[PDB]
C-alpha cells in the first residue's frame, strides 16, 4: 500500500475470531 | 524359500508349494483408517475374522481360444459371506485385498498368465461411442471376459500393463500368484455398490499348450478382504 | 529505469482480486467505531442457529401452516408421520433455513447437522416418536422396521418438549456438492423419517390434533467452501424507481 | 528406499567375474519385479562419472505445460433472427480436460492427480469488407456445477454477485487466473471405474467430483452494424502437481470425451489388432545399414 | 513513481512460463492431502519398469500373438531366431513400451537399457540361446559368428526362466536424438539378435513350439531431455460429445 | 507471489525425491 | 500496487541490449562441459598470431604468387624492392590477415604492429636488406637515403631466417580510425619500404631469384573498439538452398 | 534474473582471462 490513506489498503481476510454463543446461547444461565 | 507360502487369514488358510515372491502393491500394506484421515464421524464396525478371510470365486476354464478374465472389486464379493452382508447394510466400506490366483498343470504343459490388478479400470466399448452400461460393468461374482485383451478393453496396451501391480503364472515355474492390495481411492471410504477400485485381470499372454492328454485346466481366484471398516449402518437395499 | 515486462493477465479486471487502490478522498477521517451488539466475523456463526423447516410444503398448507406438522391419534401401530428430504440444493424443506440459505451461496459443504423438533400440543398430550436418519444408497424407508436400522432417537414427550436428531457427517470424502442431480453419490445426504413409537394419546378436553415444529442448524464441525451466486434471488427487469436514481 | 536423485547414477569399473552360485543376469519375471541386473554385472565396465540431470522428467515439468482445453468461434453480431442452437454473443463450457488429445493422453498416464489449474484465455477476432478490428471487452464468469448459467448476452446472471468474473480486452495480454484444487476428494480421478449416482441409470466413468464447473464467456459490448467472428481459446497449465499410480499410455485413437471407447485405426500402426506397424518377418531388419 | 520500461517479450504468452497468477477463489481451503499408494515424483521411475516388446510385429500375428516369439526345434546349427530393431523413434518393437512411450515425449535420451526374455515353454523343454547386442556402424549380423563378436549373453533354460541383456550406453557424446533418420550417427543404437546356442530339445508330450516374451526397461543411469509432443496420438476432427460440452 | 493464496504461486519444480522400488521391486523379500 | 511510469525507450528492441529473457525449455539440463583444446576468451589472442601479407597484390600474380615477393640480384646499389601500404581499412596487403580481418569488425584501433619477413632462398644465398617504417606526413620514400631516416631494421640472411620490424604506435591521441579517407591525419599509419642493404649474391647452382614471405601480427599493447559490421562479406540475393529451410 | 533457469540470465561479459601463448607460442621449449 503505497497510498497515504489506510482505507486504501487491500481486503483484510485474517479475522478468525468467532463468538457463536451470542446467537446460539443468548440465555443468561 | 520364496516358493512355499502359507497365507492364514481368519478361519482360512492357503498353502502353496510352487509360488513366487508375493507382491505388495506399490510397496504398501493394508491398514485401518487413521484418525487424521477419517471423514465419517460415526464409529465404524470392524468385523475382523468374519470378513478378513479368503473367499473363493468360481473357477474359469482355461482353453485354447481364451482371451482373459476380469473381476472387479469389491463387486465380486458384495454378495458373499459376512463381507457381503456388511456391504449391503452399510453405506461406506474401506478395505484392502489379498488376491491369490491358483492354476496348475503338468510339467508337459506350457502357458503364461499375466495376473494383474488394475486400479480404476474404467472400461471402454469397441466400435461405438455409447458408454458401457451397468450390466456390462457390474458382472458380480462371475466376472467378465476380455473382449480385446491386447488393449485391456480401454484403448491402452497390454504390453505396458506391468506398470500395475502384477505377477505371472508361468507353468514352467510356478502355479500360483499372490498380490496384496491396499486401499486405492482418492476418498477415505466409498460406496461399494457403485464404484469398483481394483480390477483383477488374468490374461493368456502365452496360451495353454501341450501334446499329452487334454485334462481341464481351471484358474481359481481366492480373494481375502483385509482391514475392513464399514460406516453408515442402515437397512439392506 | 527498471526493465519490466507485462505478464498474461495484465489489465484484466478479476472481480475477486485483492489489491490496494487509489483513495478518492485524501486525509479523510472516518467516523469512530462504536460497539454495536451482535457482530458477525464468520458466516458459520449464523449457520449454527436453528431455524424452522417447512416440512409441510404441500398444497392446502397456506403460509404458516407450512411450518408445522399436524399429528393425530392413530388406530394402527408403527405408522409413518412425515419424512424430510435432505436435499439442500434442490427446493425442499431445508432451503429456507439459515443453514439452507447461507449454504446456497456455496458449492461444497461438510459437517454434521442437527434437527430439533418441538412438540406443541397440550400438557395433557402424551406420546412417543422415533426420528430416524438413514444413510444413502437405498430408497426412503416406509416401515418402522426398515427405518430404525439406521441412526435414530426415540423421544418421549414431557417436561423437555424437544429432542435433537444429530445427522452425522457420514460421507466418503470430506465434502459434498450442491449438484442439481439429487441422486448423485457426491450430493445425496440420505433421509429423515418420523414414526409413531407408541401413539399420541390425548384426553377429551385437549385438542385431538397436535403440532410439531421442526428446526435445523449446523454444528461446529460444519464447513462451506467454493462460493457461488445464490439461486434464491433473480431478476429479469429493472426494479421500480431504479430509473429515478439517474434522474 | 526413498532417496533424492538429482543426476543419473554413475558407473563403477568391474573385472572378470567367474563365481559359482552368483547369477546376476538370471532373473524371475514371475515375481512381478523388474530385473536388478547391473551393467557392472553383465559386461565389464569402466568408471563413468555421470552428470546428466534428471530434472526435466519431473512430474511437475512433465505436466506444467499450458495446453489447449477449449476453442469456440462464435459469431458476434445482432442475433434477433438466428437459430435456437447458435451462440448469441456468449457461450457456456462444461470444463473438462478430455477434448484435446495431447493433454488428455498426458494426464491419463496417471490414475490420480492433485493440481492447481492456471487458466489462460486467448481471444482473437476476425471481420465477418474490412474496416478494422474492435477492441472488445469480454467477460469470462466462472459458474460452479450447481449454479445457474446465463441464457442471454444481456441476462442478469452476468452481474456476478458471488461468481468470479474476469473482464478483459482483446488488445490486452491474455487473461490469466489460477483455479485451485477444487475436488471434494484428495485427488482428481482421471479414471473412475464406477457410476455417478445411486440409481443404475447413471453415467459410467465420469466422477462428478472431477468436473471443475462451467466457464461462461460473453462479449460485454453491444453489437456493431457489421458482424465479427470471435474465437476464444482456453489454455490450462497444471501446477503444484502430485500424481499417483501410473498407467499404460493409450495407443488407440480416442472416440469420445465421455468414455474410453476404442475403434483403432484401419491398418497398422495403432490398429485394434496391430499397434506397431508390421515388418516382413521377425528376422527382418527394416533400417539395415547397407 | 518508479521509472520503468518494457522489454521485448512483454505481453507475450509463452506456454512454458513459470509465474504466479491471480487466484479466482480467495481464501479457498483445499481438500486435505491423503496418503494414496504409488506416488510418482519423476517420470524416470516409470521408465525403469519392464514392459513387453512386440518383436512379432508381423502380419498373421493378430493382437497378443505379437507379444511372443515362437521358437521351435531346428535341424541346422547356429540359426537366427529373431532380431529386434533398437529404433525407438521410428515405429518398431520398442515403441509401445513404458520406456518407449515416455521417451517419445522427449527428443534426447541417454543411458543403458535392459532387455529381459522369459521362456514360456514346458518344464521339460531345454535349450540354450545367445542374445547379442551389436554396436552401430555395419549391417545387422545374420550369422552367429558375426553376431557374437559383440555384447552378448548365453542363456540356459531352467529354474530361473529369464535373463537380462544389458544394452550398454555406448555412444560418442552424452545423448542420442530421436531423429526420423534411423541411420544417422547420432540416432542409431545398434542391433539385438538372438540365435540358437544349441537347440530347443523337447520330449514327445511337450508342445514342440515354445514361446519367449521380451521385456525392456531402462536402468537408473537413464536420462531424457528436450520435451516435445508425442507422435503417438493425434486428431483431425473433434471427439464425440465434445460439442455437448458447449450445450 | 504477492497474492494472499498459496495456490497462486508459481510451479514447484524442486522435488527430487524418488522411489522406483515401489514399482520395480514391489515384492516382499 | 506499485505506481510506475514508462520511460522513453520502452518497448524498443535494441540489438545490443543485455537482459534476461524467458527460458523456452524449463528445467532443461545442458550437456556437461568438456575440455576442448584452444579456447578463445578475447579476440586479441587471435590478433597476435602472425599471418601472411599479400605484398604481391599485382596482376600476373595468380593465387599463391601473391603471398611471396621475388627478389633478384641487382647491378645498381640501394634499390627499392617493395613497399607495403599500411592502410588496413582500404583494400591493401594487410586486409586478409588475422590482424586485418578482426580489426575490420571495429572502427578504432591502437597499439603496435610487428612485421615478420622470412627469407626462403637457398642456404647458399646471402644478402642484406633494410626494412624501413616511416611515420606519416610526407610521401612514401623512394630512395634509401630518405627511407632510412625513420624506424628501420637491417637484416643479414643466415641461420635465423627471419626479422621482426616492430611498427611502433606513433600517433597523436590514443586511437586511429578506420576511415575511408586513407590520407586523413587520424587514419594514416605511414609506410613500410624495403631496400637492398647490400645485394642478393647467389652461386651458379642456386636459383637466382629468391622469395620473401611477409607476416604481420599485433603486439600485446594492441587494442580495438567501436564494433561495426565487416565490409569483407555481403550478399544481394539469397544463398542457395535457403528456400529449402522453409520447405 | 527472476527466471528459475540459469541459462535465462543476461550475457556474462566479465571473463578477462587470456592465454595467447596457446596460439602464439605453441612450441614445447
Amino acid at each position: 500500500n503505497f497510498y497515504k490513506d489506510s482505507y486504501a489498503a487491500s481486503a483484510s481476510k485474517q479475522d478468525f475470531s468467532q463468538d457463536p454463543s451470542k446467537f446460539t446461547e443468548p440465555v443468561v444461565e | 524359500s520364496d516358493r512355499v507360502l502359507q497365507l492364514k487369514l481368519g478361519n482360512s488358510a492357503i498353502v502353496t508349494q510352487e509360488a513366487a515372491n508375493y507382491c505388495c502393491a506399490y510397496g504398501e500394506w493394508p491398514n485401518y483408517l487413521p484418525d487424521h484421515e477419517a471423514v465419517a464421524i460415526d464409529k465404524p464396525t470392524q468385523p475382523e475374522t468374519a470378513t478378513d478371510r479368503f473367499y473363493t470365486l468360481k473357477s474359469v476354464k482355461w482353453e485354447a481360444g481364451s482371451t482373459g478374465w476380469w473381476w472387479k472389486l469389491p463387486d465380486a464379493l458384495n454378495n458373499i459371506g459376512m463381507f457381503g452382508q456388511n456391504v449391503q447394510h452399510h453405506y461406506l466400506y474401506r478395505s484392502g485385498f489379498l488376491i491369490h490366483v491358483q492354476c496348475n498343470a503338468t510339467r508337459f504343459h506350457q502357458g503364461a498368465l499375466l495376473v494383474v490388478a488394475i486400479p480404476e479400470h474404467q472400461r471402454g466399448a469397441h466400435n461405438t461411442n455409447t458408454s458401457p452400461g451397468f450390466d456390462d460393468i457390474m458382472k458380480g461374482e462371475e466376472g467378465g471376459t476380455f473382449n480385446h485383451p491386447y488393449v485391456l478393453d480401454d484403448g491402452t496396451s497390454l504390453a505396458c500393463a506391468t506398470i500395475f501391480p502384477h505377477q505371472w503364472i508361468n507353468l514352467r515355474t510356478n502355479n500360483s500368484a499372490t498380490i496384496v492390495l491396499p486401499w486405492m481411492n482418492a476418498a477415505p471410504m466409498d460406496f461399494p455398490l457403485r464404484h469398483n477400485q481394483w480390477t483383477l485381470a488374468i490374461i493368456p499372454v502365452v496360451p495353454l499348450g501341450t501334446r499329452t492328454m487334454s485334462s481341464m485346466v481351471p484358474i481359481t481366484v481366492s480373494i481375502a478382504p483385509m482391514c475392513c471398516e464399514f460406516n453408515g449402518l442402515r437397512h439392506a437395499i | 529505469g527498471v526493465p519490466t515486462y507485462l505478464l498474461p493477465g495484465s489489465g484484466q479486471f478479476l472481480t475477486t482480486d485483492d489489491h490496494s487502490s487509489a483513495p478518492v478522498l485524501p486525509c479523510f477521517n472516518p467516523t469512530p467505531e462504536m460497539h454495536i451488539p451482535g457482530q458477525v466475523r464468520n458466516m458459520l456463526e449464523v449457520v449454527q442457529v436453528e431455524s424452522m423447516m417447512e416440512i409441510n410444503n404441500t398444497e392446502s398448507a397456506v403460509g404458516m401452516e407450512r411450518l408445522k406438522v399436524d399429528i393425530s391419534a392413530l388406530t394402527d401401530v408403527d405408522q409413518l408421520l412425515f419424512n424430510i428430504p435432505l436435499d439442500i440444493q434442490l427446493d425442499g424443506p431445508l432451503r429456507n433455513t439459515l443453514v439452507g440459505n447461507i449454504s446456497r451461496y456455496y458449492t461444497h459443504w461438510s459437517g454434521s447437522l442437527e434437527m430439533t423438533f418441538m412438540f406443541c400440543g397440550s400438557f395433557m398430550a402424551t406420546g412417543k416418536l422415533i426420528l430416524c436418519y438413514t444413510p444413502p444408497g437405498g430408497s426412503c424407508p416406509t416401515t418402522r422396521e426398515t427405518a430404525m436400522l439406521g441412526t435414530h432417537i426415540v423421544w418421549d414427550f414431557g417436561l423437555q418438549s424437544s429432542v435433537t436428531l444429530i445427522i452425522p457427517w457420514i460421507s466418503g470424502s470430506h465434502y459434498r456438492m450442491f449438484n442439481n442431480d439429487a441422486k448423485s453419490t457426491n450430493a445425496n445426504v440420505g433421509y429423515v423419517t418420523c414414526f409413531m413409537q407408541t401413539n399420541l394419546i390425548v384426553p377429551s378436553e385437549s385438542s385431538d390434533t397436535c403440532s410439531l415444529i421442526g428446526f435445523i442448524a449446523a454444528k461446529d464441525d460444519f464447513s462451506l467452501r467454493l462460493m457461488r451466486d445464490s439461486p434464491d434471488i433473480g431478476q429479469i427487469d429493472h426494479l421500480h424507481a431504479a430509473e429515478a436514481a439517474y434522474q | 528406499i526413498e532417496s533424492i536423485i538429482k543426476t543419473a547414477t554413475d558407473t563403477v569399473k568391474s573385472e572378470i567375474n567367474a563365481e559359482l552360485g552368483v547369477v546376476p543376469s538370471l532373473n524371475a519375471v514371475e515375481t512381478g519385479a523388474t530385473s536388478n541386473t547391473e551393467p557392472e554385472e553383465a559386461i565389464q565396465t569402466r568408471t563413468v562419472i555421470n552428470q546428466h540431470g534428471v530434472s526435466e522428467t519431473l512430474v511437475e515439468n512433465f505436466l506444467s505445460r499450458a495446453a489447449l482445453v477449449s476453442k469456440r468461434s462464435f459469431e458476434y453480431k445482432d442475433h434477433t433472427s438466428s437459430a435456437a442452437q447458435t451462440d448469441k454473443n456468449f457461450f457456456k463450457w462444461t470444463i473438462n480436460t478430455r477434448s484435446f488429445v495431447q493433454l488428455r493422453r498426458k494426464l491419463e498416464l496417471f490414475t490420480y492427480l492433485r493440481f492447481d489449474a492456471e487458466i489462460t484465455i486467448l481471444t482473437t477476432v476476425a471481420v465477418n469488407t474490412y474496416m478494422g478490428l474492435p477492441n472488445l471487452t469480454l467477460q469470462a464468469m466462472f459458474v460452479p456445477t450447481g449454479a445457474l448459467t446465463p441464457e442471454k448476452q444481456d441476462s442478469f446472471h452476468w452481474q456476478s454477485g458471488s461468481n468470479a468474473s474476469v473482464f478483459f480486452k482483446i488488445s490486452d495480454p491474455p487473461a490469466r487466473m489460477t483455479i485451485p484444487f477444487m475436488c471434494i476428494n484428495s485427488a482428481y480421478s482421471v479414471f473412475y471405474d464406477g457410476f455417478a449416482g445411486f440409481e443404475k441409470s447413471g453415467l459410467y466413468g465420469i466422477n462428478p467430483a472431477d468436473t471443475i464447473g462451467n466457464l461462461c464467456v460473453r462479449i460485454v459490448n453491444e453489437h456493431q452494424p457489421v458482424g465479427f467472428t470471435v474465437t476464444v481459446r482456453v489454455y490450462m497449465k497444471p501446477k503444484h502437481i502430485k500424481a499417483w499410480a501410473p498407467r499404460p499410455p493409450r495407443t488407440l485413437p480416442y472416440m469420445s470425451i465421455a468414455n474410453a471407447n476404442y475403434k483403432g485405426k484401419k491398418r497398422a500402426p495403432n490398429a485394434l489388432n496391430a499397434i506397431i506397424g508390421n515388418r516382413d518377418s521377425v528376422k527382418t531388419m527394416p533400417h539395415n545399414i547397407v
